[PDB]
This record gives C-alpha cells, sequence and structure tokens, in this order.
RNA sequence: GCAGGUUUCCACACCAAACAGCGUUGAAUGUGGGUCAACCGACCGUGAGCCAAGUGGUAAGUUCACCGAACAACCAAAGCUGCCU
RNA sequence: CUCGAUCGGCUUUCGUUGGAAUCCAGCAAACCCUGUGGGCUAUGGAGCAGUUGGCUGUGUCUCGGUGCUUCCCAGUACCAAGAAGAGUCCUGGAAUGGACCCACGAAACAGGGAGACUGUCCCGUAUGGCUGAACCGUGUGCUGGGAUCACUGGGAUGUGGCUGGCUGUAUCCCC
RNA sequence: GUGACCUGGCGCACAUGGAAUGACCCACCGAACUUAAGCAUAUCACUCAGUGGAGGAACAGCAAGCAACCUCGAUUGCUGCAGUAAUGGCGAAUGAACGAGCAGGACCCACGGCUCUUCCUGAAAAUGGGCUU
RNA sequence: ACCUGUUGUGGUGGAUGUCUUGGCCCAGGUUCUGAGGAAGGACACAGCAGCCUUGCGAUACGUUCGGUGAUACGCAGAUCUUGUGAUCUGGACAAAGGAACAGCUUCGAACGCAACUGGCCAGCAAGGGGUCCCCCCGAGCUGCCUGUGCGCCAGUGUUG
C-alpha cells in the first residue's frame, strides 16, 4: 500500500471527524489555554478573597498511599481523615472537625497503624498552627491564641506541611 | 484581554465617528480657545456653538475671521459670518469649514456654557 | 410516566410504580406534583421540583425508570460507557483533541 | 374578476400604493441616497402571487 | 401655544378633556386644509396637534393608572397590568423565602455547627 | 371600520345635520368612502360653506 | 359576466428617456380621478368531503384513526321550552 | 390597621405578632388518620442512668464603644486629561511636506478625524476622579475634636429554651 | 331521620401547560452513500435526517464503586493509560477502564457531601377558620 | 475605394492599483422570550415618502420622564436660546422613595364558534348616544388540558 517498508498505517480516522461543509466534526481546538489559565487564576484569588482568613484550599486532607503495586511507595493526599484518626488526634465530632477545617472521610478506615499514626500527628500539628476566632468578636477566647493573631489574620499560600509525596520519599 | 471601551480598533473607531449623534458630533466638532481665553479661563478647547466669533488658521481661508452661524454637524461643518461663495448663479451659499481648522476668538457664555467653563477651569 | 406527563403538562412527575398488569395491557401508577400550589413551593423536601429544570423529567429521563433504561442502575465497571450519558460519552472519547502545542 | 376577498382588496390596494416612484427630493439627501425605484412592479411584468 | 404636559399636568380631567375636544376638532380642521390645500404653517401644524393630542392622552392615562395603583395598593388580586411587570419565568420564579425554607433538621445542625473563622499560623 | 349607522352618528356629532341615508364604498387603495344624502330640509352647500368644501 | 389579471378603467399632460419586431397614437410614462345595494351575489345552511370534540393508536408531534341522524363508540355532550316565582 | 421577618438588576414575599368590623363553625373551619408533622440517617442510632461543654430573647442594676440625624470649631475635597496650528519663508488648491536659529510634552509615540506625510489641530489615549452614587462650588461633602440623640459588646441571676462530647446498661434497631 | 362516606360529573374562581430559539444539552428514533479495491456480518455509526423536552448550562453525582494495593473514597473535565486489554468474513477495521497527575472540592446548592420511605414518636403538632382593615 | 500593418487619437469595456461603516476567525461574558400574549405575518401611520428602518400602532418615523445642551436639514413651516430648553440619547429607560412604572390595530401558541367570510348581522354586559319601552355604538366576560378551592349534583358503590 506503500511501496516501502513503513508500519501498518492504523490510522482511526473513518467517522467524520473533520468540519467540512456536511458535517460538524468531532474537533475540539484548545486555544483557550492561554486565557483560561488566567482567568483560573483570577478567580482562584476571587475564592481566596472570599474565604479570606482561612486556607486557600481550605480543608486539611489526609495522606494515603496511591494505591497499585506500582504506586505503592507514592503518597499523595486522601479525602479526609478517618473517624479514627479524629478521636485519636483529641476530635470526637465530625461536624466540629469540618467547621473548624479539617475534612472528614468515613468511607476510609485505617488498614494499619502507621497511617493512623501519620494523619494522627497531622490533625495534631494541625489545630496547634490553628488560631480559631471566637464567635460573636469579644467573648472567650482560646488557648494560645494571643489576642494578636486576631488582629494579624495572614492567609499561607500552602498548608504548612510538606509536599504529599514527601512522605514515601 | 483589553478592558472595555479603550480599543484601538481602526475600524471601530471608524464606524463610530461615521454613525456618531448629534450630542455626540457636537463634542467631535470642537474647536480650540485663543490665547486670549486659554489664558482667562484656564480651558484649553470647546465644542464649537454657533454666535460664537472663530478664526480659520488653516485652509483656503486661513487667516480670516468670523462669527459662526451654523454648525452642520452632519456634514461635520461650520458655517462662519461673511466666509461666502458664489454658486453657478449669482446665489450665495457658505462653505463648510472643519472645526479643528478653526481657533475660537469669542464665546456666547449661555449659563449652560459658563457652567461648562467653570467646571472645565477648576484645574481639579 | 411519558404519556401522563404529555398529558398533564403543567405537573411534574416524580416516580412511577407496577400497579397491574394483564394479557393486554401494563398498569402503572405516576405521582406528579403541581410546581405552583403553596403547599408544595412549602415544603422544602419537595420545593426542589418547583425549579424550572425540573421541567418534564419523564421527557429527559431523569425519572427512576429512566435511569433504568439509560443503564444508570449500575455504576462502575458495569457502567463503564453510560455516564455522564451515553451520547456524551461517546462524543468526549470520539473527541479529536488539538492542544496549542500537540 | 368583481369577485374578492376583503383581506385581497386590502393587499391589492397597498399594492396599488406601494407602486410609485420615489420622490423628488429624496436624492438629494446629502448621504447619497436612492437615484430610482428598484422595488416597482407593473401589472404586465410581474404578477403578484397573492 | 401648543400643549406642555408639564402645564397640563396640573389641570383636571373635566378640564382636559375639553382641551383634548379642541385639540382633535382643530385636528380635523387641518385635516379638511390638507385636502382643500392652504399653506405650509397649515399643513406642518397636523403633527404639532397630533403629539398634543398624544400628550394629553398620555397625561390622563398616567394620572389614572396612577390612581389605580394607589386603590390596589394593598389589595390582593390586583389588575394583570398593575402586577409588577417581571419577565414570565421570574414571575414563576420559586420566592427566596421557599427557597430558604428548611427543614427542622437542618435547622438544628445549622445551629450546633456554625462555620467559623479560622487561620494557620 | 366604520358602519353605516357609526358613519351617521358621527356624522350628526360632529356637524349637527340629520342623515337621510349612507352608502359605503372601499376605494381601491383600502380607504372607505362614504355618501351621506342629507334630509331634504337640509342643504350639502350651505353644511360644505361651513365645512370648508366650499 | 366565471377563473385568472389587479387599476390595465377615465381624463389631462406627454413619446425625444425607454417599450409597443412607426410613434401629434397606446394597456407606455407622469399626474389626478373613479367602483354607492334591504331587492345583484358571498354571508344561511346542506351535498360529496373536512375539522374540532369524544375516545383510541404511537418511543413521540403528525398532513396519526374514527365523522358514523342509512351507518360508530370504550359515550353522564338533552343548558332548551310551559307554568309556578 | 398595625408588629416582625425577608427582598433590592429594587417597589416585594412571608408570617399561629396583635387589634378592630365582620361572616362560617357549633363538640367546633376544611383537607388529613388509606397519616400531616417530629427523632435517627448505619465508622452508628434510639431508650434509660450519670457526668463534662457550648449557642440563645435573657427580667434586673452596672461600664464602654459604634454610629442615624442635628449642632459647633478646625483643615481638606468636589475632574479632568500635557506639549509650536512658533516668528518666518517656499511648494502647494489645501501643509501633517521642505528650509532657517531657537521651542517644548510624554505615566500620554493606542487609535481615529481633519483639504497631503502630525507627539505638541480635534476627539481621545496614559494617568486621575467617581462607583455611600453627588458628580455638584453664596451648595455641599469628608476627616478629626466636642455635645445631644440613633444603636450593641463586657458583668447580676430566675429563667425560656436548647444542644455537643464522654461513661454504663439489661433494653433493641425491621434498609 | 332524609343523612355519612366513597367514587364520578358539571359550572365557576384562582393558577400552571401550550409556541419560538443556524451554538451547547437530555430522552428516543434512525439511514445510506462510503470502506472492505466485489459483497452480505463488519464500516460509515450507536452518526445525518426525524420526534419530544429544556437550562444558563444540561446530564452525572457522596458507592449494592475502584481494586487485590503499604489500598482508595461523589460526580465531571483535562493529561495519560492508549491505539494497549479486548472485539472483528480475528479481514477492512474497531477499541475502553482503573491506577496515577491535575482543575474542582469559596460562592447565589448542602441536614457544609446528604436525605426520604422503612424504624421510633405521635390527640395534625395545637387557644378554630375566612373576608376587609 | 478595400485589405494588412504601425503609430496618434477617440470610443466600447471595466482589468489593475489604493482603500473599506463589511465579512471571517479566536478569546471572554450573557442567554435576559411567551396566555400579563412570544417569534413571525398582515394592514396601517410622515406637509412633501415609494423602499428601507431590531421605526412605530388610531397617543401610529412617535407620548411622559431623565442625561445632554442649540440644533435638525433634501425643501419649505411655526417652535426654540444665561432656557420647561432645539436636538440627540437613555428597555417607557435614572430616581432607593414598596416613590415612579403610559400606550401597544390585526392574524399568530391564538383563546366564544368560525374564517379563502373581517361571518355567526354570537350569547351576556358596564357604559355612551337618539328618543319606560325601543334604536344605534359598545369596554369587558365566554378556549382547552391539568391543579386546588367553592357551588350544584349522580350512583340497585358502602353504610345509617
Amino acid at each position: 500500500v506503500k511501496k516501502g517498508n513503513a508500519p501498518v498505517p492504523n490510522a482511526h480516522f473513518h467517522k467524520h471527524w473533520n468540519p467540512t461543509g456536511s458535517q460538524k466534526g468531532h474537533v475540539r481546538c484548545f486555544f483557550k489555554q492561554g486565557p483560561q489559565k488566567k482567568i483560573r487564576r483570577a478567580r482562584r484569588q476571587k475564592k481566596a478573597a472570599a474565604v479570606f482568613p482561612r486556607p486557600v484550599k481550605g480543608p486539611l486532607r489526609p495522606i494515603v498511599h496511591c494505591k497499585s503495586q506500582r504506586f505503592n511507595m507514592k503518597t499523595r493526599l486522601g479525602r479526609g481523615f478517618t473517624t479514627l484518626e479524629l478521636k485519636t488526634a483529641g476530635l470526637t465530632d465530625r461536624r466540629y472537625a469540618r467547621t473548624i477545617g479539617i475534612s472528614v472521610d468515613r468511607r476510609r478506615r485505617n488498614h494499619c497503624e502507621e497511617s493512623l499514626a501519620l494523619n494522627a500527628e497531622r490533625i495534631k500539628t494541625y489545630l496547634s498552627k490553628l488560631v480559631l476566632f471566637p464567635l460573636k468578636a469579644g467573648k472567650k477566647l482560646p488557648e494560645g491564641v494571643t489576642e494578636e493573631d486576631i488582629k494579624n489574620p495572614v492567609q499561607s499560600k500552602q498548608d504548612g506541611f510538606p509536599k504529599a509525596s514527601s512522605y514515601g520519599k | 484581554v483589553n478592558k472595555v471601551g479603550k480599543s484601538g480598533d481602526r475600524r471601530k473607531a471608524r464606524k463610530s465617528y461615521f454613525t456618531a449623534p448629534s450630542h455626540v458630533r457636537r463634542v467631535i466638532m470642537s474647536a480650540r480657545l485663543s490665547k486670549d481665553l486659554r489664558q482667562k479661563y484656564k480651558v484649553k478647547s470647546l465644542p464649537i456653538r454657533k454666535e460664537d466669533e472663530v478664526k480659520v488658521k488653516r485652509g483656503s481661508h486661513k487667516g480670516r475671521d468670523g462669527k459662526v452661524i451654523a454648525c452642520y454637524r452632519l456634514k461635520y461643518a461650520v458655517h462662519i459670518d461673511k466666509i461666502t461663495r458664489e454658486k453657478a448663479n449669482g446665489q450665495t451659499v457658505q462653505i463648510g469649514i472643519h472645526p479643528s481648522n478653526v481657533e475660537i476668538t469669542k464665546l456666547k457664555l449661555d449659563k449652560d456654557r459658563k457652567k461648562l467653563l467653570e467646571t472645565k477651569g477648576r484645574r481639579k | 410516566e411519558g404519556r401522563v406527563g404529555k398529558h398533564c403538562g403543567g405537573l411534574r412527575v416524580l416516580n412511577s410504580y407496577w400497579v397491574n398488569a394483564d394479557a393486554i395491557y401494563k398498569y402503572f401508577e405516576v405521582i406528579l406534583v403541581d410546581p405552583m400550589h403553596k403547599a408544595i413551593r412549602s415544603d422544602p423536601e419537595i420545593n426542589w421540583i418547583c425549579k424550572p429544570r425540573q421541567k418534564h423529567r419523564e421527557a429527559r429521563g431523569v425519572t427512576s425508570a429512566g435511569r433504568k433504561h439509560r443503564g444508570l442502575r449500575h455504576k462502575g465497571h458495569r457502567a463503564t460507557k453510560a455516564r455522564p450519558s451515553v451520547r456524551a460519552n461517546w462524543k468526549r472519547r470520539n473527541l479529536v483533541k488539538f492542544w496549542r502545542y500537540r | 374578476g368583481a369577485i374578492k376577498t376583503l383581506k385581497q382588496k386590502l393587499k391589492y390596494g397597498k399594492k396599488m400604493k406601494q407602486n410609485r416612484p420615489i420622490p423628488y427630493w429624496v436624492r438629494f439627501k446629502t448621504n447619497s441616497k436612492q437615484r430610482y425605484n428598484e422595488k416597482r412592479r407593473h401589472w404586465r411584468r410581474t404578477k403578484l402571487k397573492m | 401655544p401648543k400643549v406642555k404636559a408639564h402645564e397640563i399636568r396640573q389641570l383636571e380631567k373635566k378640564d382636559l378633556l375639553k382641551q383634548l375636544d379642541d385639540l382633535k376638532t382643530e385636528l380635523a380642521q387641518l385635516r379638511v386644509a390638507k385636502q382643500t390645500s392652504g399653506a405650509a404653517s397649515k399643513l406642518c401644524k397636523i403633527k404639532i396637534v397630533r403629539r398634543s393630542i398624544a400628550r394629553v392622552l398620555t397625561v390622563l392615562n398616567m394620572k389614572e393608572k396612577n390612581t389605580l395603583r394607589k386603590l390596589y395598593k394593598n389589595k390582593k388580586y390586583k389588575p394583570l397590568d398593575l402586577r409588577p411587570k417581571k419577565t414570565k419565568k421570574e414571575r414563576l420564579a420559586l420566592s427566596i423565602i421557599d427557597r430558604r425554607r428548611k427543614t427542622a433538621r437542618q435547622k438544628k445542625i445549622l445551629h450546633a455547627y456554625p462555620m467559623r473563622k479560622y487561620y494557620v499560623k | 371600520r366604520a358602519n353605516k349607522n357609526q358613519i351617521k352618528t358621527a356624522v350628526r356629532k360632529m356637524y349637527d345635520i340629520k342623515a337621510a341615508r349612507v352608502n359605503t364604498l372601499i376605494r381601491p387603495d383600502g380607504l372607505k368612502k362614504a355618501y351621506v344624502k342629507l334630509m331634504p330640509d337640509n342643504d350639502a352647500l350651505d353644511i360644505a360653506n361651513k365645512i370648508g368644501i366650499l
């Protein structure tokens, strides 16, 4: 078909992918990539300004090992902490954890003590780096909060912790 | 993306110039003030108006002077006190003169005209 | 559900259920809700039916029987080419994507 | 023939009214205007569908 | 001497209908002159008198709609053209009260757990 | 859309003249023409010199 | 006088714009007029036929089905009349 | 009619706040018991027993602040947008062209118009001003100080309510 | 004593529905030219045409899921897996998904990723209701 | 004279060059119609107007009001000027005041029934006019499906 040695074509374009006069086409051109980069950045900083004195991402995610045998050693972020990790950290109310900015995942359990201890100490360094503002602005004020932590609420860009992969690495 | 309204598009700008209404042609047909007026009111340019004096400063009638008697905003023209021209027959007609050529020698000074002068004169 | 929803155009079709079946016909009962009734609009639990996006769920396959015949009973590996739609899925994996740099 | 509908008669009257040449003063409108009436029918040339 | 809306707004209906009658009689005379062709000062007055009639009728109808809004202000089942003129979708729109309706469990949980302000040092 | 009765009353109101009869055309263009025959006591000429037809 | 035409009807001006396989003329061009109904007809129904309704069919709209006072149905279609009030 | 809550691209929507003038009801409006409504929501729950916490009109007498208006004193501001149509001369129908010594702006040399080729001819641009909307100057506005008013935090102590966690049970939980 | 329910009807009042929209969307229905150097399964294509219904998005969506791991943890979109596994006169051709990396996980939705029904409670959630004000 | 040619010139013709209130393309935002009558279609409406107008509807190239502030213009013609004020402009469109919000023939989903009919000179009827009656004009109500409520009912359905 070639009069040569080129491989067997295997082209896979038999089904009107081309936007001609008769067809609408199956083509999507990503010319918006450039503008959408800036737009995503702008809406991300608008999210920050909206939920200002809080992490820009906002919930503390756990660290879970990637799934298969190929990615066993690679760690990453989860969806939320297990209620066992919460109870070990000192939190027995999932809804209160969520309201103060710790993410919960009742679907997850700890299949081992290492994940439990790791995410427990993660939550415990949280809740100490954490400055809770008091409700109604002048009532009780928690421990550690020094009355100028409320004067200077700083929005950090990344959550204090190291990279997620830096736990398998 | 450039923000809205401040666009240097030739086609859009020319469309705007050639489809402007009369209240926009009033400000497109603005003229420069003499130095007397400019020092007196601390304002540099105004929209030209009927009943005020101009000096032509350009064109085949440069150095001539006279009171404006017609703003023909449809043609972007301005007719002047005595810049006339005979037709084929003896009928004298007016010559349109784009007000960018003329400078302004006097004003009529209506109430809104004086208020405009004051508002543009207060330096900020 | 479709026949009842086309006959009663100003109502909203929530679930139906088999009530009877003989040699000639199968009989179903369809629950419909009047979206412009004060009781409906007041009770939050059904208040979502009064939004303009909920018109003709029977016509669009949003009801339970629709979700059934659209393959949406199952999820995971038994509803592979089902979500978010069969045609949406087909489009999404028959799309020719031309990035700026390729 | 004589037999008509009121609708047909109103339409034929509007066509009679349209069948008119441009006013003389229209060409002089500064921004160069129409010279002649390009929408002008004649009973012989083109027939109304109606 | 033509009709000015601010000058006839102060008048009252019986004094305004007489003006409208004079105006319609004058416009009829202008329409007769248009046939028994007279002067341009009489053929161009047609549209003046016609806009005058238009604005007299406008003042009348506006005053009437105003007093009717005064009347049916508090009443329910107002006339359809006195009800607020929104598009059909937002006439049929679910109210904000009803959207913000919540179940008692929703209210009790939203009470027992308010979203709190907090930052990380 | 004026009826002959509408035309009768309108004529008697505009110019207080009793119409003996009204006949009506719709002329080709689309206008409606009306002949208003006055009672013998009335005089269309003595009415026209008022109306302005002369 | 029908259907069709739709102002071609009439008058004046006009043929040095063009058309009429001529051009002091015309169905041309320009202007302005003209069509009056209790008695002539549509309109009133009915015929062949059709529509809605009623009901049914379809994944579903339909130029989907039925028109059944000779003749249908799965059908609660007599809203009118006399007296009393 | 008030009273409250909700809405503002607005002129509302809702409420078992209460009141008046009234009409149905009369074992007591009408749907509804062929079930409206509440509790739980499966990495948990409910009951029961006990503890440890917090939200809320709080009755009551304390203290401070913020301000809705008003009054004084004092200061500031109220919006536009620069620079040669330069003295001249020449060509030209018309200078934005050319020549002579000297000129200037630029946070503005993006554009477009103008009798030809312009940064300094016009609109504009950059910048500025607003966006409590007022874009306004014998009228205002803002700030600061002071005062009256308008409004909401910190302590009494009966509450009215609530509500989270924890321990135990003998009790059980029907998707 | 001439009722109480149930089930149907007619009229009225107050309301929804109807129709439209060269892009996107949802549900159906649905070809053939073409390719296979013929042609019939295959291909074009679960596309064009046709019907119905929208919204500012629609659809999907906090597991009767992925995986077999040191597990993960709504859905969606992108990168990639991958022209692979697999289907196919095993011919022409067709052909995913998960892992993994991201965007998102603020907001006009949320019981801050759930809830109805089941189950527990239960004198309808308690000082009648209506029209004007 | 005719023909062929070459120049000059004049015609027929509209190529070229230059531009452009136009298109096409990409990115961003919105999607905001309708029984309170949509989209479309008619017939009307201008002193001189035929067409066009995302002009307009018997208030008919426009009405109220706001912003602007001396034009508009192809002719004329009276209104208009330190001003209730020409023109242009703003969804009949700003007012933060629940102050203010006009009008819109006719077919059309098209709605009393029809319609190749402006028919039935429809039924009911507020009102206006000509003379208690009667006569003419006549706003407005009368569409279907579905939902709820009210009124009247139907049933050898169950009962009392």
